[PDB]
């Protein structure tokens, strides 16, 4: 989420914020600091694991030519979950 | 005087520096026995005119060429340096 | 050691040309401080002419000298005619360029530049 | 798949799993090794490994490690063999 | 027949090669290394002492009526001792054919002008002078054409930085536009893009 | 005539030695044949089958990586059959390759991409489903993504033949062949990061450099390494004034294509615990930030009020010859000659008067000519790996026989362990040790001693005993008078330059006559300490990190690092090698010799040189071996040094001389740049855990 | 227009508009770029390069981009030989430190060595 | 959009804003990066 610093400046999803002693905060005087309140990491964490009955699943994202290149994910390690490299969707072998 | 270092420059394969190599092999041993705590540096290089740098106190250096000498001229120059 | 000459077969004729050019500039400076309404005197202009001339005093090849004279005549044309404004003329004086010192130690205090 | 070609430790299949050759298996191993030149004794890997399989019925990681220790071979040179040949039962 | 490759006709190659032999044996005193390309284009390289004779012959001669000077360029190749490769692209309306004549120059090795032949070359030679530093002879008015009125340097030389050495701004103190040494907020990013694998074995340079 | 044979490459003829391969000949005429499995330093393997060419009047195609060249063979590199073979192999390689290029750190520098664009087709007729492989986890340095392995076996052959681990292989067969280990096992050797360099397809990548850049962005600066004293050649990739990684260079004499993990992964320390501003003590005795003028004025005052034998300097290991010579000139102009190092070399005897006594006279490439090698008090593995790698290469190809007087270690190769105590030296010399038989029947032996052995009190005794042994060796075997048997291996970069400059090695003179104004240049090892020096001793510390010497300082002059300056560093052989500037120092940090010249000018002193060429002319004056870059100067005065050193009445202590780096957990953190690296800490935490 | 006796070393500084700074205080580097070990291609190790000394790069406070006061920060020239580059440098008035070309040494290679009766070339990884 | 409406997505805004130049609630640019190089933290104790 958008947490603030001891100076009140908001910490972006990059972990960036100016130190209290930094002079570069005048640019935000009588103005605002533009941040994106929808952190993609928390969002993609809020999504569930898509189970599958096949040991090797593909992921194009969604929409076909509107998603990402089709990659194939192995799901042998039953403790871990396979994560697409383009999107962050997780997949798990249903029958292990 | 205030002598601190003697550093000898010469070549490994060249005539001009032939006097310094003979001098070394024959007398550097005895001379470094006589003066044990005095640096006597030999930094032989390639295609370098041979020289003898004697640097005295308060960073003041001398230089006397040794191109195309014998070992005896070298000995005399070195002892002249030592004595002063 | 054998090459083709541009104009001068020796440095003396190139020096003759250089002197002609110096005369032209020395005679022109007043007319262009009058016309361009420059806020400098006539002595500053001629000192600047002499300085820009000495800037290339070290040359010994007559071809470099001939090309420098050609460039100087080009500039003198651009100036005799008012093709260039007071801006380009006062560019020579560098009234705003903070003068970097030649003291090793100041160059050391400000920056890593040698 | 079923033939994974990887090994993730478990209580049944770990290095501490209790494998060891019998005093008869050791003499059979000595003979086998003797069937090859003196400098080349890393060629008994296959027969010694199938022997261990016969004694134990199957092949746990400790079995391969002990085969290596006996023949003084790297255990990966035995993992490769076991995975490559199908007669070797790793479950 | 193949739809992606480009249809190639040898007839133009032959025509241009024959005309190149013509030019070479009619101007031996100047001609060097005539050559024709896979794409049908004739290139006649010469000694700069031959500029005016060659161009006048190609303009006035009957079997060669190249009387329109399309372009006039230069090419900096710092490797060779004579860097600048001056190029004369020409056109014959009578034969619907083109041709290219090339010379070589240096910082201190000027050549002759052809305004006596093609008046179109006044500004092109002024451009060559302003951009590369090549000086021409017997030019009516040889000055700068494209650069600023007090510009030092010849920017198309490979040794000249893309961004130059100075930079302009307005100073209220003097109330004028002044020139200060360059200083950028974002430095141009040099991308090394050449693939390390030979791409065209027909142009391989033997060691 | 000398067994050469004539062969053609598209008509062009070339004469090649027998055993030469088609690939080497096509190279000898400037043609580079495609490759995915041949690497020029690894056993041949005809796996990728991408090297396929046709031979004139021959039906099928041969593997140019493995087929030796026969007389009169004409090799058609650009014929239809060769092209179609390449296209087929590319179809096959890319059939199961994942669409990962835009998340693959190898993008832009992938051999698969370039070879597909230059030798393969532009289409895919694969209408099936690819495969996938569960990624391994072999440590914190190498990231494994094995859907991208093209099973070239380079990693395996490198681990086995060059590193000596033999823990990587191929599990399974067929299309489901899984390169890697069969069990979870960290592949943490000291030559592990090179598997990244030889994996062409991004399966193996640097975890630090992960995602941080792309090759076209980087600007490549050719420099050298300083963590060791080998002088490994490296390329420093930068991206908008920031070091992105360290990548090796090629030098067949030193570091053919390899570098240690400490060298390529400890660049993360240059981004941490850095001195960016001159500091000085306040009235309370705390370190505060101030200017250059103020600190240099303080130091110049203190220097003005002191003279010889009360001033002293100390170098640390990451120092450059320019700073050393400048500080020496300064101290000399204030009459001091107590210039010392932190590393202990014995001056007993000839000392630094002769380079033969503190160099690797049998240069690194000399291990390839040798027949016997004897290691004394060294673990060259953790102390100078590339040297150990060369010894292993010889042990492999030239059947080299190694021996070691020291504590038993692995070395990645097998060796004859004689003993531990240094009394084995007298027994090897006087002719009573078993090894004497080998030694007598040998033709080209070379002994190599470790500075580590010279740190203990008996360094001079070990040295004189080794001299005796070497002399008797030369006498018995019958060496050719151009073969150098006695060598010394250093683990500290600046040492050889300091000794060539006249520095008196070791800090003994300081302890003897302690100073009142100590200079502390790069020294962060902790040899001296205020408990050993007068009270109120003015200490000024130069450097680039704040590890050890800065906390104990009264002034701090922030210097530059090796990626931040141009500098001459000399290696164990005497090969002067120059660093180049990839980045500028941070904040108000500066070149060291620059700092010292400004210090002098502020004082009444003034050194003559205002530039770097002048400093290097001074170097030429003092020692002209420091300017002959990339060159090694022969030195042939060992006989005299031995005659001289046969006259010291010291004996060894019989204590078993053991090296300080006994395992790899004692290898990743040895200097400040390494101790300030989070990556080397990750490495230690991986190795100690398991 | 016959020939002329110059008899001196070439000097082009005065015709290039290059400031005294970037002629006196510049050290050129002449070298053959080293092969990138991430790749086995050897086609960029053929032509000689000319590269200038690196100078400061400071973050821009506004965005955080890299700034310079060095026009020649990205100057790269390509030559076919070493003498050509040295001549260009001398001509333009620069100081240069040359670096010889590094060619790999020819290497004996045999696929049988991997299979030996008595040597250590015998590999265990086929 | 009253007949063919857009697709619903969480992250999409529910209140459109106009051009907010020369106001507060405008855009000011800044570095989204953290510090690259870290300085040495001097100790709080003196050498005595
Ligand atoms: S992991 Fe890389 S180096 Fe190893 S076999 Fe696969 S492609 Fe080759
Ligand atoms: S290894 Fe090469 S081809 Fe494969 S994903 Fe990476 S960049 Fe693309
Ligand atoms: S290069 Fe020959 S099979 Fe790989
Ligand atoms: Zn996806």
């Amino acid at each position: 989420g958008v947490q603030v610093s001891p100076s009140g400046e908001k910490i972006t999803h990059t972990g960036q914020v100016y130190d209290e002693k930094d002079y570069r905060r005048v640019r935000f005087v009588d103005r605002q600091k533009e941040v994106n309140e929808n952190f993609a990491i928390d969002l993609i964490a809020q999504q569930p694991v898509n189970e599958v009955e096949h040991r090797i699943i593909a992921c194009d994202g969604g929409g076909g030519a509107l998603g990402h290149p089709k990659v194939y994910i192995n799901l042998d390690k039953e403790t871990k979950t396979g994560t697409c490299g383009y999107c962050g969707l997780q997949f798990k072998q249903h029958h292990h | 005087l205030g002598l601190r270092e003697i550093r000898v420059h010469l070549c490994q394969r060249s005539p001009g520096s032939q006097g310094v190599r003979d001098f070394i092999v024959q007398r550097y041993v005895e001379l470094k026995k006589a003066h044990p705590n005095l640096p006597i540096l030999i930094r032989e290089c390639s295609e370098v005119q041979p020289k003898l740098w004697a640097r005295y106190a308060f960073g003041q250096e001398k230089t006397v060429s040794l191109n195309n000498l014998s070992a005896d001229e070298v000995t005399r120059a070195m002892q002249n340096v030592l004595s002063g | 050691t054998s090459v083709k000459p541009i104009f001068s077969r020796d440095l003396n004729e190139a020096k003759r040309r250089v002197r002609e050019l110096y005369r032209a500039w020395y005679r022109e400076v007043p007319n262009t401080v009058h016309l361009m309404q420059l806020d400098i005197t006539v002595k500053q202009g001629r000192d600047k002419v002499r300085e820009m001339f000495m800037k290339n005093a070290h040359v010994t090849d007559p071809r470099v000298v001939d090309l420098l004279v050609i460039k100087g005549k080009m500039e003198l044309q651009e100036t005799i005619k008012v093709w260039k404004q007071r801006t380009h003329v006062m560019r020579f004086f560098h009234e705003t360029e903070t003068p970097r010192p030649k003291d090793f130690l100041s160059k050391f205090y400000m920056g890593h530049d040698p | 798949g079923g033939a994974l070609f990887v090994h993730r430790d478990t209580p049944e299949n770990n290095p501490d799993t209790p494998f060891d050759f019998t005093p008869e298996n050791y003499k059979r191993i000595e003979a086998i090794v003797k069937n090859y030149p003196e400098g080349h004794q890393a060629a008994a890997v296959l027969p010694v490994l199938d022997l261990a399989q016969r004694q134990n019925g199957w092949l746990p990681i400790s079995a391969m490690n002990k085969v290596a220790e006996v023949l003084q071979v790297p255990p990966m040179r035995v993992y490769e063999v076991a995975t490559f040949y199908t007669m070797y039962n790793r479950k | 027949k193949r739809p992606t490759v480009r249809p190639r006709s040898d007839v133009t190659h032959k025509q241009l090669s024959a005309f190149g032999e013509y030019v070479a044996e009619i101007l031996p005193k100047y001609v060097q290394q005539v050559q024709v390309s896979c794409l049908d284009e004739l290139e006649i390289c010469i000694h700069p002492d031959g500029v005016i004779p060659t161009l006048t012959f190609l303009r006035d001669h009957t079997n060669a009526q190249f009387k329109s000077l399309a372009d006039l360029t230069a090419v900096d190749v710092p490797t060779r001792q004579n860097r600048f490769e001056i190029v004369y692209n020409l056109l014959s309306l009578r034969f619907n054919s083109r041709i290219r004549v090339k010379t070589y120059a240096d910082e201190l090795t000027p050549i002759d002008s052809i305004v006596s032949v093609h008046i179109a070359a006044n500004w092109y030679e002024r451009e060559v002078w302003d951009m590369f530093g090549v000086f021409f002879f017997n030019h009516p008015d040889l000055r700068r054409i494209l650069t600023d009125y007090g510009f030092e340097g010849h920017p198309f030389r490979k040794d000249f930085p893309l961004t130059g050495y100075v930079e302009l701004r307005y100073d209220d103190e003097v109330k004028r536009v002044v020139a200060e040494p360059v200083e950028l907020a974002q430095e141009f990013r040099k991308f090394d893009l050449n693939s390390p694998w030979e791409a065209f074995p027909a142009y391989r340079q033997p060691p | 005539a000398s067994n050469l044979i004539e062969v053609f490459v598209d008509g062009q003829s070339v004469m090649v030695e027998p055993g030469t391969t088609v690939l080497q000949a096509c190279e000898k005429v400037g043609m580079q044949i495609p490759r995915f499995c041949y690497h020029e330093r690894l056993s041949v393997a005809g796996n990728c089958r991408m090297c396929l060419v046709e031979i004139e009047k021959a039906p099928k195609v041969v593997a140019a990586c493995a087929m030796p060249v026969m007389k009169g063979w004409n090799i058609l590199t650009n014929s239809e059959k060769s092209k179609k073979a390449r296209e087929g192999v590319m179809e096959f390689l890319l059939a199961n390759h994942p669409l990962d290029c835009p998340i693959c750190d190898q993008g832009g520098e992938c051999d698969l991409q370039d070879q597909s664009m230059m030798f393969g087709s532009d289409r895919s007729r694969f209408l099936e489903g690819k495969r996938a492989v569960e990624d391994k986890n072999i440590g914190p340095l190498v990231k494994t993504i094995m859907t991208r392995c093209i099973q070239c076996t380079r990693c395996i052959r490198f681990a086995s033949e060059i590193a000596g681990v033999d823990d990587l292989g191929t599990t399974g067969r067929g299309n489901d062949m899984q390169v890697g280990t069969y069990i979870e096992k960290m592949f943490m050797s000291e030559l592990s990061g090179n598997v990244i360099d030889i994996c062409p397809v991004g399966a193996l990548t640097s975890k630090p450099y992960a995602f941080t850049a792309r090759p076209w962005e980087t600007r490549k600066t050719e420099s050298i390494d300083v963590m060791d004293a080998v002088g490994s050649n490296i390329v420093v990739s930068t991206r908008t004034g920031e070091v992105m990684r360290i990548l090796p260079r090629m030098h067949e004499d030193i570091n053919e294509e390899w570098i240690s993990d400490k060298t390529r992964f400890a660049y993360d320390g240059l981004k941490r615990q850095r001195l960016t501003e001159p500091m000085v003590r306040n009235e309370k005795g705390l370190l505060t930030y101030t200017s250059w003028e103020d600190a240099l004025s303080r130091v110049a005052g203190m220097l003005q009020n002191f003279e010889g034998n009360a001033v002293a300097a100390i170098a640390g290991g990451l120092v450059d010859a320019e700073a050393l010579v400048a500080l020496k000139d300064l101290l000399n102009k204030v009459d001091s000659d107590n210039l010392c190092t932190e590393e202990i070399f014995p001056t007993e005897g000839a000392g630094t008067d002769l380079r033969s006594n503190y160099l690797l006279n049998t240069t690194i490439a000399g291990v390839e000519e040798a027949d016997v090698v004897l290691l004394v008090g060294t673990n060259p593995r953790f102390e100078a790996p590339l040297f150990n790698a060369r010894i292993r290469k010889s042990w492999l190809h030239n059947d080299l026989k190694v021996a070691l007087i020291g504590s038993p270690v692995d070395l990645t190769y097998r060796y004859d362990h004689l003993g531990d105590s240094p009394k084995i030296l007298q027994d090897i010399a006087s002719g009573r040790h078993s090894f004497c038989e080998v030694l007598k029947d040998a033709k080209k032996p070379m002994v190599v001693l470790g500075s580590s052995a010279l740190q203990r009190d008996d360094g001079a005794a070990i040295l004189v005993a080794v001299s005796n042994m070497v002399q008797k060796i030369r006498v018995t075997t019958g060496v050719a008078a151009e073969w150098k048997v006695m060598n010394i291996l250093h683990r500290i970069a600046s040492q050889v330059a300091a000794l060539d400059l006249g520095y008196k090695p070791g800090v003994e003179a300081i302890r003897k006559n302690p100073p009142k104004m100590l200079f502390l240049l790069g020294a962060d090892g902790g040899c001296i300490t205020r408990q050993d020096l007068p009270k109120d001793c003015f200490i000024v510390y130069q450097g680039h990190h704040g590890d050890v010497g800065a906390p104990m300082a009264d002034v701090i002059l922030p210097g530059a690092a090796y990626t931040e300056k141009s500098a001459t560093y000399v290696n164990t052989e005497g090969r002067a090698q120059q660093t180049k500037v990839a980045v500028t120092p941070p904040g108000l940090a500066r070149e060291d010799w620059k700092i010292i010249r400004a210090l002098s000018e502020i004082a009444g002193i003034t050194l003559p040189y205002d530039t770097l060429d002048q400093v290097r002319n001074r170097l030429e004056e003092v020692s002209p071996n420091l300017v002959r870059y990339d060159d090694i100067e022969e030195t042939n005065y060992f006989q005299q040094a031995s005659e001289l050193a046969k006259l010291v009445n010291q004996e060894v202590l019989a204590d078993p001389l053991v090296p300080p780096q006994l395992t790899i957990k004692d290898f990743y953190m040895t200097d400040s740049i390494s101790r300030a690296s989070q990556t080397m800490a990750k490495c230690v935490k991986a190795v100690t855990e398991g | 227009t016959q020939l002329i006796t110059v008899d001196e070393k070439l000097d082009i500084t005065t015709l290039t508009g290059v400031p005294e700074e970037h002629i006196k205080t510049r050290k050129v580097r002449i070298f053959v770029p080293a092969r990138n070990n991430m790749q086995s291609g050897v086609n960029n190790t053929k032509k000689w390069k000319m590269e200038f000394d690196t100078r400061e790069r400071w973050e821009n406070p506004l965005m955080g981009w890299a700034s310079t006061a060095d026009p020649l920060s990205n100057m790269v020239l390509t030559f076919s030989a070493k003498e050509d580059a040295i001549a260009f440098a001398e001509k333009n008035g620069w100081s240069y430190d040359v670096e010889e070309k590094k060619v790999p040494k020819p290497k004996s290679k045999s696929y049988g060595a991997n299979f030996s009766w008595n040597k250590r070339t015998r590999v265990s990884t086929k | 959009p009253t007949t063919n409406p857009p697709t619903a997505r969480k992250f999409i805004w529910t209140n459109h804003k106009f051009n907010v130049s020369a106001t507060p609630e405008q855009y000011v640019p800044y570095s989204t990066t953290r510090k690259k190089i870290h300085e040495w933290v001097p100790p709080s104790t003196p050498y005595k």
